[PDB]
């Protein structure tokens, strides 16, 4: 209504995490 | 259509993609709901196989809608469900003992039986598959322990055989629900979180429940026709968080977000999505360029053509034109248009294989 800029860029990735080890055997 | 597993028998070369599922049975099921997939060859465990070769399933496609058949040992092959008239429930409520399903392990808790980790991975957001530790399981440090995992796919990345530990499936295909699929409606709205993929929708509404059949998606946001960018227009955001929930919502006019009910009424809606769009012209790869009477040809045309995802049927109007119009067949790789275009005089739709 005053301004627009094409500011949100698409970005496709995924999410993050804390890593959590396996099973060993 | 067939239905039935083809014993030591191997297809050749319409590699789209390989995942990693439990059996071959589940192999199909994940072809069945691929955009692409037509065929698909499962390695079972045998001797005469690697280990690491080991449930691989493989996803296909031809154009000839078939592929040579080779023998091969403990190859398990077969055809997709996207023609046939009998459904499927993709609800896999077994759980399978002596198979470590890897993917990203995001939780780590503990359960009084492997029941009690399959209720949690039911009820967790981010889950797609889980792993647990019966009480008989070497490391004292693992025993009875719950991991809860999810892959960029939804299947697993690599499945391992280890004694004493059973893996299992999220029951959330399992709900009934019926209940509204997008749930919290934003209206000019956009959100602003991972955007983990991205489709090209005709409304707000096909964004809802491309969102809530997407492994990895909680909330959306829709860019209309009228949004200002071009490039943006009728542009689908998929997008997730750790939290489960947005972060923060940027009012911009012209954009609507939501929220997936991630287990509401979404078995093959978004499939039966018998919608017409007028003056409306939905972008592919084109497969055919077929001719034909009227649009609700033009979408039994695309429903019986298996390789067929979306049409245009554009009309001829007997104007001055001929009666019979032209029936652009047409798929891309998401399974949805790459453009949506208006105003140029079509009649496009979706394909109705999968209803
Ligand atoms: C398996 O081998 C070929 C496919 O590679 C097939 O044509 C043939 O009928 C089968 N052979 C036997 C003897 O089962
Ligand atoms: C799993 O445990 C983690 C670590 O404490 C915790 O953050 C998460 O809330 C738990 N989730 C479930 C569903 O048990």
């Amino acid at each position: 209504d005053d301004d627009w800029i094409p500011d949100i860029q698409i970005d496709p990735n995924g999410l993050s995490f804390n890593p959590i080890s396996d099973f060993p055997d | 259509c067939v239905t039935q597993l083809l014993k030591d028998t191997c297809f050749e070369g319409g590699d789209i993609t390989t995942v990693f599922t439990p059996s071959a049975k589940y192999c199909q099921v994940v072809c069945t709901y691929h955009p692409r997939c037509l065929l698909f060859t499962f390695t079972a465990e045998s001797p005469s196989e690697d280990p690491t070769r080991w449930f691989t399933c493989v996803l296909k496609d031809s154009v000839t809608e078939t592929l040579p058949r080779v023998n091969r040992t403990a190859a398990i092959s077969g055809y997709s469900f996207k023609q046939c008239s009998h459904q499927i429930s993709a609800c896999n409520k077994d759980i399978y003992v002596d198979l470590d399903m890897k993917g990203i392990n995001y939780n780590s808790s503990v359960a009084k039986s492997a029941q009690e980790c399959q209720e949690r991975c039911t009820d967790d957001v981010h889950c797609h598959f889980f792993t647990y530790a019966t009480r008989q399981f070497p490391s004292l440090e693992h025993r009875n322990i719950c991991l809860l995992k999810h892959t960029q796919t939804g299947t697993p990345t690599r499945i391992t055989k280890l004694d004493k530990v059973v893996s299992g499936f999220s029951l959330k295909s399992c709900a009934l629900s019926n209940l509204a699929c997008i749930r919290d409606i934003f209206p000019n709205t956009v959100f602003a979180d991972s955007n983990i993929d991205s489709v090209m929708a005709p409304d707000a509404f096909v964004c809802g429940r491309i969102c809530t059949h997407h492994p990895g998606c909680l909330f959306f946001t829709f860019f209309s026709q009228e949004w200002p960018k071009e490039s943006q227009r009728n542009l689908c955001l998929l997008k997730t968080s750790e939290s489960g929930l947005p972060s923060t919502r940027i009012k911009k006019s012209k954009a609507l977000s939501g929220f997936s009910l991630q287990s509401c009424r979404h078995s093959i809606p978004v499939f039966c999505h018998s919608s017409f769009y007028h003056d409306t012209d939905f972008l592919g790869e084109e497969l055919d360029i077929v001719a034909a009477k009227s649009h609700e040809a033009c979408q039994k045309l695309c429903t019986n053509a298996v390789r067929c995802q979306f049409f245009t049927y554009t009309p001829a109007q007997a104007s001055c034109n001929e009666g019979k119009g032209k029936c652009y067949l047409k798929l891309s790789s998401n399974g949805s248009p790459t453009k949506i275009l208006h105003g140029r005089g079509g009649i496009s739709g979706y394909t109705l294989r999968l209803c």
